[PDB]
């Protein structure tokens, strides 16, 4: 095909890969201390795939599986967002402030269990190293966002034992009734580490792309397990416009 | 008004799942095949008695020689299905018990239901329904759809303890 | 035979008119960046939305205007739409001059229209 | 109760007066209640905006308030939101949209002064209709 | 551990609206305050302050006074990361 | 502590099932103590009990009621509109005599 | 599994294909009586 | 999703109540959709929304800013004029009360073929048996002297 | 004699120990494949996320449930109506965590009967019956068809299917008597008066020439015994069978011959459950049972309760209940 013509954008997977630009690396769109009309697209089809494994057995056991997405071909974000700023000195600081994120994806590990990853962008804060003119396909954008959950606060179990409403702690067993202890279900707000690269950024249509290195949280199914801890590693695929 | 009785015996008993009401649906539509399968094969086995085109014309009631074959019906079921009634006996006497069977252990299901001994709970698959979110299944799915029942139709049910409910207590499950 | 639109032009046909005149002056848009540079399907994003809009609603002249003018008013209504095929459909065709004069001819009938029927 | 006149009685203008209605343009205004104001408003709920209920509740509470039936035949006059800060007659069914809206073309003052009538009339005789309707 | 919903049902959130974990029905009890008053309000300003709103770009002298007229009927609650995350302010689960 | 077990669900010979198997002491357990009656007042008295659990329900929605019979207290099952919530209306727990009196 | 795939699809085109020119040699010529 | 926008909540951020998005997530390949039990019909190609269908499906540049007020009315009349009937006039959900009728015969046009669909494969088949045992000469039933399963060999 | 011959003198001939002709050919192979598929993942299948959000349900018996619950559980609403192949996931284990395993046995057990429909025809071809059997098994296989198949086509996904297995079924019909009111649509009440009736006369029929046979045995013995099996007497009189029952009831309104007995006996349920499925079949496409609900009411306007909102109320609830994550507008008309 030469360009896609959405009805061949069906079922065919020509579908979930967002704007690949030119083997181009010498451009410098050269922006100065101003606002932007910030920019587009921005986002990422998450995976290489690697992930941390729960230790269990004192300090060793570290050392990286790696895993198989169960599921189908949605892990992707698309167009909205990234206001951008640029700060007293360096740093080129990146808001996001309101773009379409999170989806959600299912692994199996070697080890049979199901981990809920979450590949989340809320509120990124983007620091950035010394003092750029602009991107040179080089520079290194890394932070962290705020994570959600896995229960948005309505996602029963199927004994009905959520926190936000929903019958408080037990069902069925009417004399065993208050005893258990999965049923503090509580919501945080947390911070962890990510990087994100660029390499290929492209002048005309100014769309700039390149690696990202997500680490975050696994899912706390109204806090039954601790997180495990994924190295979610993929192309940025932004696109960039400004005043 | 046996509709209400229906509804009535999936939410406050579970019906649903104890076995002796089970072996009633076996009784039932285990008697409903034996009737189908057996008005089938008299009407696919005749003997050629009239010569006009309907068959039932001619049979003569006082007549001792048997209309249908069982012989070439003995035959047909021994291939198809592999098992066949090898003797015309017992091939009726299968027809009155498989029914009659059915509804003994229907009725004694209820007289367990009359003092709701009813079974509606497993001693397993609801511990770790409590402890372990992770376990998920379709007899814990079905548990809390008769939650659904008794405390919705039950003030609408049983206006006699006067039930009045303030519409934060019911079980709804989402938007709906 | 009613002549005085007291409320029924100043209510509904001036409203009638501000809405396609609303589309019509933001018109020189991206629409025409996307027959100059290239994107294919997004016109036909807005033949059926922004214009899609500009003919559902340019509809009713027969039930409010003025019905010894209203069937020389139908093909001026109609001429609009079925330039508009041509502009949609060469979508298929991926050469964007033959669209280029479709949007064109939407110069002659729309403002023509706009011109015509104060009444 | 036998529907007597004095159960029948609501104000029907602005804050100040009342009505008596008979029996009989009740029941055609029953009737284009099942024809033009049926989709959207059955048991009083509005099934595309899921909380602008028709129970005196919120009736009230929509500035300026929807009891009286002449300022409720000109809300579907000029259909607005709950404050009159902008018409919703992109939205809403109205004689003001019946170039937009064709069903309300074979409609009239009077059969709009019924339906006016009959909407909290039903209110009026039970608690759980024209409510969440949950329970 | 106390499951985070019910403690902030407790202070005040269950009592009257607060502005910050509000949801959007909860105005439609105070007469004037739905969809285009409570739209500038939920958005924009859950800071810290009871008067800090009637001072929100977004309104005129005339949306201001609804606000006025049920001055007393709100205290601001500290933020929660239970309830003003999802998207739930706008859009709850009752219907 | 005779008629206070008398007056108990789980003595009521109703619960049980088919194959909930064996004993009553497989369902509770051991017997201890009867740790007196509850008794739920509000902020305001306006004393209020509950009387609830008929014997062919398995799980009866939580409700506390008055002398005449308008409810008071319940426990909300969705936390976005709740009116009658223990929370808001501040229920406190007397537990009078037995084992945990006062 | 595109590996697979053609298997299985030789398959069913195997076994159909056995079926629909089964029935197209002679098949109302074995219905035991008159013209076996 | 477009009365979301008159309320001004931005739509990607949001997690339904169940982890996914409550308006837009996105299809097995790779469509964006509606979210909540409409990933069924993601296959949805009517008049309208196809000037909501971009170069993937349903773009969120043009998901905001360019709803037309005809756009959304035809899908507000086509959300309650859903095909949910009763057998006699009642319309919407089953549960709810009977305010007003509309069977949408859409709906009530394809059960009826499928009550006369299924019956003439009864009859089709219940003719080539008539029709077989035709040429065959035993549609009145098996012989008294020439049995043709007595001439067959034992098992 | 010809090579090709050679099999077609085979597959059609009548001395097989079981029949596997034309249409065995099609079925034998389609149906073990459903048959070897289900017994495993009845077992070992891993979880399968019924409502196509995010929880996986758990179905096979190492995952810690009994018999009467866990099904291999349909597929997931993400896949919808689509054509999901073991080939067209990426692996193994994305196919059995999207719910594939219930495409395998439903697009091979249904054409699997389908042709078990006509291998009953093409045996009473290959013997000199009069074939009018498939026609009695057009009854259960539409039994089989209509919740399987069609139910999950104008429903939505695969997803609303039959969870096939014991009390898999159990929550189905709760969703079906919640989401569109089973109960109060006549052509299942047709359905239940055809197996009422079938239930009533097998016990009817097969009581009375149990009870009209002949004496040829001692009271030592069964009676079962006295006649050898394809004989051309009969083992009971149909003249005393006629006049207990003309005696028992009006004597006009008995059945004088058996053949016109036999044909009404396998009427009855045959011609009520194509009722009963067409009434599915007809659900299928949201053609509902009717509703009674607030039917009967005061002059003023105050609604009477009937049984029919006491059945709506709790109707009310399971509709309210079901799929108790996936709900986030207020009509769930998916
Ligand atoms: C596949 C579906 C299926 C099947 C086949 C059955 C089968 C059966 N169910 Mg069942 N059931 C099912 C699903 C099913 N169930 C489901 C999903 C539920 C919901 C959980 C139930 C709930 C249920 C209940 C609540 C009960 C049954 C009962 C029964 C039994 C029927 C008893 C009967 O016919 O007596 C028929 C009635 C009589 C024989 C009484 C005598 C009446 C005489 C013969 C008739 C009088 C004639 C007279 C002239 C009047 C006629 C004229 C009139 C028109 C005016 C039978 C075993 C019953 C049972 O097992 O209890 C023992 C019962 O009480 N079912
Ligand atoms: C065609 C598919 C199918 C099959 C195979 C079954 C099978 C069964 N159903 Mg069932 N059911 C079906 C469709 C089906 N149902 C539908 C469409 C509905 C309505 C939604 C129901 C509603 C229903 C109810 C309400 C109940 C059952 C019950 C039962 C069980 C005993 C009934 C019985 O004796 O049947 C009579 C038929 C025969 C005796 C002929 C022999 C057929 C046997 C029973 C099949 C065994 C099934 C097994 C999987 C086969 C394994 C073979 C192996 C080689 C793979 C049995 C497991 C009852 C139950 O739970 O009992 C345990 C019960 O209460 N079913
Ligand atoms: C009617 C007499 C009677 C009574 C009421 C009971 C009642 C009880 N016994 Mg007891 N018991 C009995 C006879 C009886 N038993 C007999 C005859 C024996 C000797 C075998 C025992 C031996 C015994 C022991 C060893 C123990 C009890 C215990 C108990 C108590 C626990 C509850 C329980 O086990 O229920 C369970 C009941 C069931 C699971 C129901 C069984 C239902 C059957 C299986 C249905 C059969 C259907 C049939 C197969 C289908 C027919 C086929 C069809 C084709 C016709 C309970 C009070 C326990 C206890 O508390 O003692 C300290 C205990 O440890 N019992
Ligand atoms: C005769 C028996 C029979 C039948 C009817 C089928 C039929 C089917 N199998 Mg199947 N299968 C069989 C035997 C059979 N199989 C055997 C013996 C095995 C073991 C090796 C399997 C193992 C198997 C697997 C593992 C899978 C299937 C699948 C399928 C389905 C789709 C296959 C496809 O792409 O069709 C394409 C067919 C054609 C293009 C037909 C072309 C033939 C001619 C040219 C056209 C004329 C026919 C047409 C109808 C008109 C289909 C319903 C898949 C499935 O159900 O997904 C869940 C699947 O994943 N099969
Ligand atoms: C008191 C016992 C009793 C009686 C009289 C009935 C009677 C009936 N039930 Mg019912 N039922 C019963 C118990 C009973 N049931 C129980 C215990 C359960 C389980 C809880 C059910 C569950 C049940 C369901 C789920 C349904 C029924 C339905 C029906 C009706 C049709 C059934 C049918 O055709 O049977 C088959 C038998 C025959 C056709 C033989 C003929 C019997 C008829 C009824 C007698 C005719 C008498 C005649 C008209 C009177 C005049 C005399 C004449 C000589 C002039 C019928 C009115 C169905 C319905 O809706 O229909 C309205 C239905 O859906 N019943
Ligand atoms: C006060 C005092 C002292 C009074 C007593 C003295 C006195 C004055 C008496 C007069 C009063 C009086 C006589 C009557 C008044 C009471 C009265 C009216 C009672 C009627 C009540 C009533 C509703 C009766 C009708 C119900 C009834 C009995 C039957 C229902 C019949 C019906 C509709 C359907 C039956 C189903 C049916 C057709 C079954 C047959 C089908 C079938 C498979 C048969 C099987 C079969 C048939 C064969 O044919 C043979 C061969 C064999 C093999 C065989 O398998
Ligand atoms: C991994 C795997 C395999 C998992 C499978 C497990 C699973 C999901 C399901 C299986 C579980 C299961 C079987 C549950 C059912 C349990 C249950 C309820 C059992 C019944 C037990 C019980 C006490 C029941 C009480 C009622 C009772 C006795 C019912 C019996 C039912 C029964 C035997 C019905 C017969 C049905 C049948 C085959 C009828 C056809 C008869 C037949 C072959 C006629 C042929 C024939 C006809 C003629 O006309 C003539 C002339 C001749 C000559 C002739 O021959
Ligand atoms: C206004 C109402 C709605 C109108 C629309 C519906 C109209 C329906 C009209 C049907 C016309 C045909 C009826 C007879 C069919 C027939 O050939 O029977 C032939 C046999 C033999 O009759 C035999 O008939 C012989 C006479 S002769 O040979 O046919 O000439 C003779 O031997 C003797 O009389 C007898 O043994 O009839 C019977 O067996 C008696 C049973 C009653 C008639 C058959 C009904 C079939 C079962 C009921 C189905 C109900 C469906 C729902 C079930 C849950
Ligand atoms: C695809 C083609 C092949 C089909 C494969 C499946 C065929 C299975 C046939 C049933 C086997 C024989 C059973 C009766 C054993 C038997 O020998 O029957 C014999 C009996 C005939 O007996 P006779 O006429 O020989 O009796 C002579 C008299 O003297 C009596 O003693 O046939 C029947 O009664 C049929 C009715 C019961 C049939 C019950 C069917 C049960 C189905 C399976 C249910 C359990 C499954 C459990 C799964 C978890
Ligand atoms: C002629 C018939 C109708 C009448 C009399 C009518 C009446 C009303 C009234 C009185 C209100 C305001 C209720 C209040 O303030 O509490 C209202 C609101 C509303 N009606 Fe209707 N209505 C009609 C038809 C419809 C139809 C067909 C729809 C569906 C398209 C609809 C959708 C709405 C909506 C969406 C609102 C809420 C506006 C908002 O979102 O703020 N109405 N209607
Ligand atoms: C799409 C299928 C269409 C097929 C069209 C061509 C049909 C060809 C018929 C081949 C049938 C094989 O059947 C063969 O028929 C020949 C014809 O003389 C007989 O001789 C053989 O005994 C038989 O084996
Ligand atoms: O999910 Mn299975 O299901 Ca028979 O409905 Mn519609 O979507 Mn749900 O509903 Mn009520
Ligand atoms: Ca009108
Ligand atoms: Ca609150
Ligand atoms: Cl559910
Ligand atoms: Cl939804
Ligand atoms: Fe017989």
């Amino acid at each position: 095909s030469l360009l896609t013509y959405d009805d061949i954008r069906n079922t065919g997977l020509a579908v979930n890969c967002p704007s690949l630009p030119e083997t181009a690396r010498g451009s410098i769109p050269l922006d100065q201390n101003a606002s932007y009309e910030i920019t587009g697209l921005c986002l990422q089809p998450t995976s290489y795939f690697v992930k941390e494994e729960p230790a269990n057995k004192r300090q060793e056991a570290e050392f990286v599986p790696g895993r198989l997405l169960t599921r189908f071909t949605y892990s992707l974000d698309q167009v909205r967002g990234l206001l951008k700023f640029q700060p007293d000195g360096s740093l080129k600081f990146t808001e996001k402030d309101g773009i379409d994120f999170q989806p959600i994806t299912v692994l199996l590990p070697g080890g049979e269990q199901v981990p809920f990853l979450f590949t989340i962008k809320g509120l990124v804060a983007t620091s950035q190293p010394g003092l750029t003119s602009i991107n040179t396909s080089t520079d290194f954008s890394g932070d962290f966002n705020v994570p959600s959950y896995r229960g948005s606060t309505f996602l029963d179990p199927k004994a009905r034992g959520l926190a936000s409403g929903y019958d408080n702690a037990v069902a069925l067993p009417a004399t065993a009734d208050e005893e258990d202890y999965v049923n503090a279900n509580v919501k945080l707000a947390d911070t962890k580490f990510k990087a994100g690269h660029i390499s290929l950024q492209v002048a005309k249509v100014d769309g700039e792309t390149g690696e990202i290195a997500g680490i975050f949280e696994s899912e706390q199914p109204s806090d039954n397990d601790l997180g495990a801890k994924e190295a979610v590693e993929v192309k940025i695929r932004g696109a960039f416009y400004a005043r | 008004g046996i509709f209400r009785f229906i509804l009535f015996f999936q939410g406050f008993h579970n019906w649903t799942l104890n076995p002796f009401h089970m072996m009633g649906v076996a009784g039932i539509l285990g008697g409903a095949l034996l009737c189908a399968i057996h008005g089938a094969t008299v009407e696919n086995t005749l003997f050629e008695d009239g010569e006009g085109s309907n068959t039932f014309r001619a049979f003569e009631p006082t007549q001792a020689e048997e209309t249908y074959s069982m012989v070439t019906a003995n035959r047909f079921w021994s291939q198809i299905f592999g098992i066949a009634f090898s003797n015309k006996r017992w091939l009726h006497f299968f027809m009155l018990f498989v029914p009659v069977t059915g509804l003994w252990m229907c009725s004694i299901g209820v007289v367990g239901l009359a003092v709701n001994l009813r079974a509606y709970d497993f001693v397993s698959q609801e511990l770790r329904a409590a402890e372990d979110p992770e376990f998920e299944t379709f007899y814990t799915k079905n548990i809390l759809l008769n939650e659904g029942i008794r405390a919705w139709m039950a003030p609408a049910d049983q206006p006699h303890q006067n039930f009045v409910f303030p519409e934060e207590v019911l079980p709804r499950g989402n938007a709906l | 035979e009613p002549p005085s639109y007291s409320s029924i032009q100043l209510e509904k046909i001036q409203e009638y008119k501000s809405n396609i005149v609303a589309i019509r002056d933001r018109s020189t848009t991206e629409l025409v960046s996307y027959i100059q540079k290239g994107d294919w399907i997004n016109i036909d994003n807005f033949a059926h939305g922004p214009f899609g809009t500009v003919l559902q609603e340019m509809n009713y002249v027969v039930r409010n205007l003025l019905p010894n003018e209203q069937p020389e008013a139908r093909k001026l209504s109609r001429e609009v739409f079925e330039h508009l095929q041509d502009m949609s459909e060469a979508a298929a065709k991926a050469d964007r001059q033959q669209a280029a004069i479709s949007y064109q001819e939407a110069l002659k009938d729309l403002d023509l229209f706009l011109s015509k029927f104060p009444q | 109760l036998e529907l007597t006149e004095e159960l029948r009685t609501f104000p029907i203008n602005a804050q100040g007066d009342t009505a008596v209605l008979s029996l009989k343009e009740i029941k055609k205004g029953q009737q284009v209640f099942n024809a033009a104001c049926a989709q959207c408003h059955a048991l009083g709920v509005t099934k595309t905006n899921p909380d602008v209920n028709l129970s005196p509740e919120a009736l009230a509470l929509a500035t300026p308030p929807r009891d009286n039936i002449a300022a409720l035949v000109d809300y579907i006059k000029n259909p607005t939101t709950y404050d009159g800060f902008v018409e919703i007659s992109e939205l809403h069914p109205s004689l003001k949209s019946s170039d937009i809206f064709p069903k309300m073309r074979n409609i009239s003052e009077d059969d709009l002064y019924n339906v006016a009538g009959y909407i909290l009339l039903q209110p009026k005789v039970r608690g759980e209709q024209w409510g969440g309707g949950k329970y | 551990e106390l499951n985070k919903a019910d403690a902030k049902l407790g202070t005040e959130f269950g009592k009257k609206l607060d502005l910050n974990n509000s949801s959007i029905r909860e105005f439609r009890q105070y007469p004037g305050m739905f969809p285009t008053l409570a739209k500038m309000i939920i958005d924009a300003a859950p800071y810290d302050s009871v008067q800090e709103v009637l001072e929100i770009p977004g309104l005129t002298d005339a949306q201001k006074e609804i606000i006025e007229r049920y001055i007393g009927e709100f205290t601001i609650t500290p933020v929660e990361p239970i309830l003003q995350e999802g998207d739930f302010r706008l859009n709850t689960g009752v219907y | 502590e005779k008629l206070a077990f008398y007056d108990y669900v789980g003595n009521s010979p109703a619960k049980g099932g088919l194959f909930r198997v064996g004993p009553m002491n497989k369902g509770d357990g051991i017997a201890q103590g009867w740790l007196g009656h509850p008794v739920f007042t509000d902020a305001e008295g306006r004393e209020l009990t509950v009387r609830r659990l008929p014997n062919f329900f398995e799980t009866f929605p939580v409700i506390l009621t008055d002398a005449d019979g308008v409810i008071r207290a319940d426990i909300p099952f969705r936390r976005a509109e709740s009116r009658y919530s223990f929370e808001q209306t501040g229920v406190t727990v007397s537990l009078y005599g037995g084992e945990l009196n006062g | 599994m595109v590996t697979l795939k053609i298997i299985v699809n030789i398959v069913v085109l195997f076994f159909v294909g056995l079926f629909i020119f089964g029935f197209l040699s002679n098949d109302p010529s074995r219905n035991p009586k008159r013209r076996d | 999703l477009v009365r979301d926008q008159k309320l001004g909540a931005n739509i990607g951020s949001a997690q339904g109540p169940t982890g996914l998005g409550k308006y837009l997530m996105r299809s097995p390949t790779g469509e964006i959709i509606f979210g909540g039990e409409t990933m069924r019909f993601w296959d949805f190609k009517g008049p309208w929304l196809e000037p909501l269908r971009g170069p993937n499906g349903l773009d969120l540049n043009k998901l905001k800013n360019d709803i037309q007020p005809w756009q959304v009315r035809r899908a507000a009349e086509y959300m309650t004029h859903a095909p949910n009937g009763s057998i006699n006039s009642v319309g919407g959900i089953i549960t709810e009360a009977q305010g007003f009728n509309y069977v949408n015969p859409r709906a009530w046009l394809a059960a009826s073929h499928f009550i006369l669909a299924f019956f003439f494969l009864i009859g089709h088949l219940w003719h080539a048996g008539r029709a077989r045992a035709a040429v065959a000469g035993f549609e009145k039933g098996i012989d008294r002297e020439t049995e043709p399963v007595l001439a067959m060999p034992d098992l | 004699l010809n090579i090709w011959e050679q099999f077609c003198g085979w597959v059609t001939s009548t001395n097989n120990r079981l029949y596997v002709g034309w249409f065995g050919i099609v079925m034998i192979p389609t149906l073990l494949t459903a048959t070897i598929c289900f017994v495993l993942a009845f077992v070992a299948a891993p979880p399968v996320d019924i409502d196509g959000i995010r929880e996986p349900v758990s179905g096979s018996l190492l995952y810690g449930n009994n018999i009467i619950t866990a099904a291999v559980v349909p597929s997931s609403n993400a896949i919808g109506l689509h054509f999901y192949p073991i080939w067209e996931a990426a692996n193994i284990d994305e196919w059995l965590y999207n719910g594939g395993p219930y495409q395998l046995i439903v697009f091979h057990f249904l054409i699997g009967i389908f042709c078990y429909m006509g291998r009953e025809w093409e045996l009473s071809y290959r013997l000199g019956m009069r074939p009018w059997i498939a026609v009695a098994y057009s009854a259960p296989v539409a039994a089989a068809t209509a919740v399987l198949l069609v139910y999950s086509i104008g429903q939505g996904s695969f997803s609303d299917g039959l969870p096939l297995g014991i009390s898999g079924t159990f929550n189905f019909m709760l969703v079906l008597q919640a989401e569109h009111n089973v109960l109060m649509h006549p052509f299942h009440m047709l359905g239940v008066a055809g197996v009422f009736g079938g239930a009533l006369f097998s016990a009817m029929h097969g009581s009375l020439v149990t009870s009209s046979l002949v004496r040829e045995t001692t009271e030592i013995e069964s009676q079962n015994r006295g006649y050898r099996f394809g004989q051309e007497e009969e083992t009971y009189n149909i003249v005393a069978a006629h006049g207990y029952f003309g005696r028992l009831i009006f004597q006009y309104a008995s059945f004088n011959n058996s053949r016109a007995l036999h044909f009404f006996l396998g009427a009855w349920p045959v011609v009520g459950i194509w009722f009963a499925s067409l009434a599915v079949a007809c659900f299928a496409f949201n053609l509902n049972g009717f509703n009674f609900n607030h039917s009967v009411l005061d002059s003023q306007g105050k609604v009477l309760n009937t049984w029919a909102d006491v059945i709506n109320r709790a109707n009310l609830g399971i509709e309210a209940m079901h799929e108790r994550n996936v709900h986030n507008f207020p009509l769930d008309l998916a």
